[PDB]
RNA sequence: GGAUGUGUCGUCGCAUAGACAGCCAGGAGGUUGGCUUAGAAGCAGCCACCCUUCAAAGAGUGCGUAAUAGCUCACUGGUC
């Protein structure tokens, strides 16, 4: 990733296709603007646990995870991004999409693989070794079994900000 | 009446004497003889007895016929190998039975010029693969 | 459809759609383009439409809901003597606001069941897929 | 609501390992899969898509038959 500008007036961009911007280090905070193209590319590549570098048109590469996106609700494209410049050892409370793995035995008797929480608010691995996704085997589930946040796995050195009993991906009946 | 040949694949019950729905004028409308098939097909069902043995018939002209009687798709002596006479409604919500691997040696030794495979493992795994739509689970697999 | 008890009556105004312009509950989602009104039957329509298409049975999320009492006076009177009795009910769907979310079917089923859905409505429409991630 | 009208930007895929299309040949054996049915055997409706081999070939997609059979494609190879 790479920007060029950082004023308050946006005619330097917009039509020329760049996105309104902020990125804070937490002692260092900076407004700016970053070309749409690349941002969309990488942000679907890497998303909300992505981490990527900021080589401002000055020469000062930076470490950036993506924090908040804010978009044109009508035209349905993005117009603004909040960043979080990562630190070192301790990070933040990563948001990570629950997936589903394997041909489940729950879908063979009329049931359906329903993710009652599309995304998971964990806590801290360290801001350089982050889970992008998650993998919750579903095979063992029949029809009527849910999966609480206890049963959810871990990669080691991480904690679950979510209540260990509320429902993530549960099989639903037919019809 | 005429001479216009025909290659007819069909299917007929074993030891009976077909009514109106099956044959009748289903292969005799090109030109063949019925008198020596009611008494010439129902006599080799004294060989293999009680299963839908398939039939193929090739027709020349005048009153000519040349048939071949193959191997009964034991969806008769396997439906019995369980508990239901009329097959499972849905093979994945209601089942039939569970045959042994040694009752896969009568479909892989009657079908010598049919299951066009070379090995025994293949010629077993074929109709054992059929043994899934019938609604049946296999007493087999690796190890065991 | 209709509600349970309430206030009774109304009025009207517009300017863009609050929330929630995001794809929760489902993988695929259909989104309005015009500052419509929408009626009990206008949505029960798409309920029964998509619910035809998906068979048994999908998973169908009607993200909109009629709460607005719209009236019509008795036909043939000169105005005055009242406000009209409550004719029907309306969901005040504004643009970018998302009306339908479904999943538990594939991409083709979303395209088509949403096509047939949107051929029942006073609005041009766009269907899409997730990524609106401010809060799942 | 529909349109290979015609210009502009952008996504996605495919092939110097032979492409989209033109013509050439298979488009297969279990298996009328089971359910259902007066019969449905690819094809009127209900749960499932497993194998034999292969240069390749999927209980397959349409026209069809009351049901057959029969005609084309999904892939495969020669050509260009």
């Amino acid at each position: 990733m790479e920007l060029t500008a950082k004023p308050r007036t946006p005619k330097q961009k917009l039509d020329e296709s760049m996105i309104a911007a902020v990125a804070y280090n937490k002692e260092n905070n900076v407004s700016f603007a970053l070309d749409r193209k690349a941002f969309d590319r990488a942000f679907r590549q890497q998303s909300t646990t992505g981490l990527f570098d900021i080589t401002v048109e000055g020469g000062e590469t930076f470490p950036a995870l993506v924090k908040a996106v804010q978009m044109d609700k009508r035209k349905r494209a993005p117009i603004h991004v909040d960043f979080y410049m990562v630190t070192y050892g301790e990070p933040v409370e990563v948001s990570v999409p629950v997936h589903t793995t394997g041909r489940s035995q729950g879908e063979v008797q009329g049931g359906l693989v329903d993710i009652v929480v599309h995304n998971l608010q964990i806590v801290a691995p360290g801001p350089r070794r982050i889970p992008q996704e998650l993998v919750v085997d579903v095979t063992k589930m029949n029809i009527g079994d849910h999966i609480t946040a206890g049963d959810i796995k871990l990669p080691e050195g991480c904690t679950l900000a979510a209540d260990p009993e509320l429902t993530v991906v549960s099989v639903l009946p037919p019809r | 009446m005429r001479r216009v040949a025909g290659i007819v694949k069909l299917q007929l019950p074993a030891g009976k004497a077909t009514p109106a729905p099956p044959v009748g004028p289903a292969l005799g409308q090109y030109g063949a003889n019925i008198m020596e098939f009611t008494k010439a097909f129902n006599a080799q069902t004294a060989d293999k007895g009680d299963a839908i043995i398939p039939v193929e018939i090739t027709i020349y002209a005048d009153r000519s016929f040349t048939f071949i009687t193959k191997t009964p798709p034991m969806s008769y002596l396997i439906r019995k190998a369980a508990g239901i006479g009329k097959g499972s409604s849905t093979p994945n919500k209601a089942k039939v039975g569970k045959l042994n691997w040694d009752q896969v040696l009568e479909i892989a030794k009657t079908k010598m010029p049919d299951l066009n495979a070379g090995s025994v493992e293949a010629a077993a795994n074929t109709v054992a693969g059929t043994a899934r739509s019938m609604g049946v689970t296999v007493e087999g697999g690796p190890n065991a | 459809k209709r509600t349970k008890f309430r206030k009774q009556f109304r009025g009207r105004m517009t300017g863009d759609a609050k929330g929630g312009d995001y794809v929760a509950f489902g993988d695929y989602g259909l989104i309005a383009m015009e500052p419509a009104w929408i009626k009990s039957n206008q949505i029960e329509a798409c309920r029964i439409v998509m619910s035809r298409h998906f068979r048994r049975g999908g998973k169908i999320y009607i993200r909109i809901f009629p709460d607005k009492p719209v009236t019509k006076k008795p036909a043939e009177t000169r105005m005055g003597k009242g406000k009209g009795a409550v004719e029907y009910w309306v969901s005040v769907v504004k643009p970018g606001r998302v009306m339908f979310e479904v999943a538990g079917v594939t991409e083709e089923q979303a395209k088509e069941a949403f096509r047939l859905a949107g051929h029942k409505l006073p609005i041009q429409t766009k269907m899409v897929k997730r990524e609106v991630y401010d809060e799942a």
